[PDB]
RNA sequence: CGCUCUAAUUGGAUGGAAGCAGGGGCGAGAGCUCCUGUGGACCGAUUAGUGACGAAAAUCCUGGCCAUAGUAGCAGCGAUA
RNA sequence: ACCCUCAGAAGGGAGGCGAAAUAGAGCAUGAAAUCAGUUGGCGAUCGAGCGACAGGGCAUACAAGGUCCCUUGACGAAUGACCGAGACGCGAGUCUCCAGUAAGACUCACGGGAAGCCGAUGUUCUGUCGUACGUUUUGAAAAACGAGCCAGGGAGUGUGUC
């Protein structure tokens, strides 16, 4: 759940911004967000033998 | 009174007369600085080497001017690909036992800049004994 | 903050610096470079002019919508920034003092180099309409003087 | 006021556009010409069109501007511009080391182009440049 | 070709490592390497692995910054001080 | 610390400590965007994808590159003469011989020379070519879409089965 710990939702067209999901007038969540969520991480279920 | 480099700095390689003329061939038809399209438009794009991908992409087109295209046929002659312009191959250094098998009439030396004084002094009175030159020769005043 | 950006022989130099100045950086960029080469004496009575307001400094550079002033020679824009001549006097009133105490005459001495520098911003919110804030902030400057001996 | 022509081509009864075309060349090729008499240059055609063609010239412009000249003086200086790339510095200066006169200010008589004379005897349609200037307003200061 | 960390084999560093700046050499090229200054403690190579491994772009994200500009506003309101 | 300066527990100057204060307090290192001063080149008569490739000016401490210029001579691919002689053509001009000769890129040798001199680097001038980049598109310089600039971040991963 790291990174995906908030309610931020993008505004959409309207406002000149990119539709990216923002809190607090923020970024977050999307992995091109600083704080977002890792696109593809480690992972625990991966068989490592 | 002044600076002098240690050991053999003029010494020069002897090389077949084919080896000579492709070693002046190298130094005398060169090659475009192969640097990355639009490097100097803008201040974010490096210099270094990526192959132009545009669709629409003028360089990548061929369009004179725009500059040359990495291609093979830009290779440097075999007998003569990675030699120093002096014409010795180079071979790189760290220690004195690195200096083993090294033929001085055809190499040049080349001490790693991570290697410190004390060994340097080490190295390059063993090579210049061997008859080896270093291409990076420490300026003593002699 | 800044340090001497040219190199100054202690026994024929005196130094002086004013440090994070709340003044306009402009005004001082235009004060530098044209009481430079002037002697310290000559630049004081010159910055005290400028405060009375009959004499202009020039306005080379940031010079948008400034009117154009009869005693300018060379150049057309000119102002009487008041503010940061008065601290380029306390500079030089500093510089001629430290050079007096080490024996040269001071306001005889030339000013080989004067420079600003903006060295950062006190922040500051202006509230707008459509309840928006934005910046409203006070450049912070220093400056650097070398008196030398002519 | 003095100008140290190393030619000096007489216009009188020569067809302009070829004198032209040969001042050009040599002022590329360095020299510094003079054209005498461009007030008794001409111009093969019918009076009528070609006239019409000069004064639609007078007649264009705008703020930006269509400077065209009137007396034969210019008329002249203007044809040979157009046949250099006064633009360009190689050009400017070829342009610039050429002048056109009306009469001839020099105590030597100008020399005739080869091709450039036309025959009297032979011809009835064509124009002086004179002819033309006073048309277009200019004043008969020749 | 380059990046991280692991392993084996094997090297460099306070007689100055990494990094940074300017500069020299090599490679078609990815990129390798040296010199000088700064820096003041770590750093490689080969082989076999490893992977939150390579950016100019997404009205991309965050931070910093220039022009805009010494410009707009600091006048307008029946309370002109 | 002390002293001088100052409205002054500010700041500045001088000075002291330490290997180092450009380790002096959000103080290891200290990139880019960018700013001040300054150096080199250009510059108030001149034209705009900012360059690539050629070639000139001016500029350059060392190091890490050491080449480069002119006489002559040797070798000499394709190509390839002038002149002269003879013969044709109304004419521009052409044929035969001289001759595949002289010439002919690179490379080398002798002799002489350069050390800002050769390379290289900065800037600028000349020539040739040249309306960014990425994307959308049959067709993009586009009056189609995106970005002010820079740094850092930013997109084929795991399990199961086949
Ligand atoms: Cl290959
Ligand atoms: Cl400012
Ligand atoms: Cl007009
Ligand atoms: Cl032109
Ligand atoms: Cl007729
Ligand atoms: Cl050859
Ligand atoms: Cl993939
Ligand atoms: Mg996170
Ligand atoms: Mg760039
Ligand atoms: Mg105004
Ligand atoms: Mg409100
Ligand atoms: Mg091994
Ligand atoms: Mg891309
Ligand atoms: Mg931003
Ligand atoms: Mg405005
Ligand atoms: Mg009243
Ligand atoms: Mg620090
Ligand atoms: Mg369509
Ligand atoms: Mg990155
Ligand atoms: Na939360
Ligand atoms: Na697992
Ligand atoms: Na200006
Ligand atoms: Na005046
Ligand atoms: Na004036
Ligand atoms: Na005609
Ligand atoms: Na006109
Ligand atoms: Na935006
Ligand atoms: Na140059
Ligand atoms: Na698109
Ligand atoms: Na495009
Ligand atoms: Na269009
Ligand atoms: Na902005
Ligand atoms: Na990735």
């Amino acid at each position: 759940y790291a990174g995906l710990r908030t309610p931020a939702e993008s505004f959409g067209s309207g406002r000149g911004q990119a539709h990216v999901p923002k809190q607090d007038g923020r970024a977050r969540r999307v992995p091109q967000a600083v704080k977002g969520r890792s696109a593809h991480p480690p992972k625990t279920e991966k068989d490592r033998s | 009174t002044e600076l002098q480099a240690r050991g053999l700095t003029e010494k020069t390689p002897d090389l077949s007369d084919e080896d000579a003329r492709l070693l002046t061939q190298r130094h005398r038809v060169g090659k475009p600085q192969f640097n990355r399209q639009d490097h100097h438009k803008k201040k974010r794009v490096s210099t270094s080497w990526r192959k132009p991908r545009g669709q629409l992409s003028k360089q990548r087109r061929g369009i004179k001017g725009k500059g040359d295209t990495v291609e093979a046929g830009f290779r440097s002659p075999t007998a003569v690909r990675g030699k120093h312009p002096s014409g010795f191959e180079e071979v790189r250094v760290h220690n004195v036992d690195d200096l083993e098998g090294v033929d001085g009439d055809t190499e040049a030396v080349r001490i790693a800049s991570k290697v410190g004084a004390r060994k340097r002094e080490r190295i390059e009175e063993e090579a210049e004994d061997a008859g080896i030159r270093v291409l990076n020769p420490t300026y003593v005043e002699v | 903050g800044i340090s001497y950006s040219v190199e100054a022989d202690p026994d024929t130099t005196a130094k002086a610096m004013l440090r994070e100045r709340q003044m306009s950086f402009k005004h001082s960029k235009a004060i530098a470079r044209e009481i430079k080469g002037k002697t310290a004496g000559e630049a004081v009575d010159y910055l005290e002019a400028v405060i009375e307001g009959d004499q202009p400094v020039p306005f080379k550079q940031h010079n948008s919508g400034v009117g154009h002033k009869s005693k300018v020679d060379g150049w057309d824009a000119g102002r009487y920034p008041e503010k940061a001549s008065k601290a380029f006097l306390d500079l030089l009133e500093n510089a001629v003092g430290n050079a007096d105490h080490q024996g040269f005459d001071g306001e005889a001495m030339t000013i080989k180099h004067v420079a600003a520098h903006k060295v950062g911003e006190q922040q500051g919110r202006k509230p707008r309409a459509m309840g928006r804030a934005s910046a409203w902030n006070s450049p912070q400057v220093d400056v650097e003087l070398i008196l030398e001996e002519p | 006021a003095e100008f140290d022509a190393d030619v000096i081509v007489d216009a009188r009864d020569c067809i302009m556009g070829r004198v032209a075309s040969q001042v050009a060349e040599q002022a590329l090729d360095g020299e510094t010409v003079a054209v005498v008499n461009a007030e008794r240059a001409v111009i093969t055609g019918r009076e009528e069109q070609i006239v019409e063609k000069y004064e639609k010239r007078v007649d264009i412009g705008n703020d930006n501007g269509y400077f065209y000249p009137k007396r034969p003086d210019g008329i002249f200086k203007r044809t040979i511009r157009g046949m250099l790339p006064h633009k360009k510095q190689r050009g400017r200066e070829a342009f610039e080391s050429v002048r056109v006169y009306l009469g001839n200010p020099y105590d030597e008589d100008g020399e005739v182009l080869d091709g450039t004379s036309l025959d009297r005897l032979s011809n009835i349609k064509f124009v002086t440049l004179g002819e033309i200037s006073e048309t277009l307003g200019a004043n008969k200061t020749w």
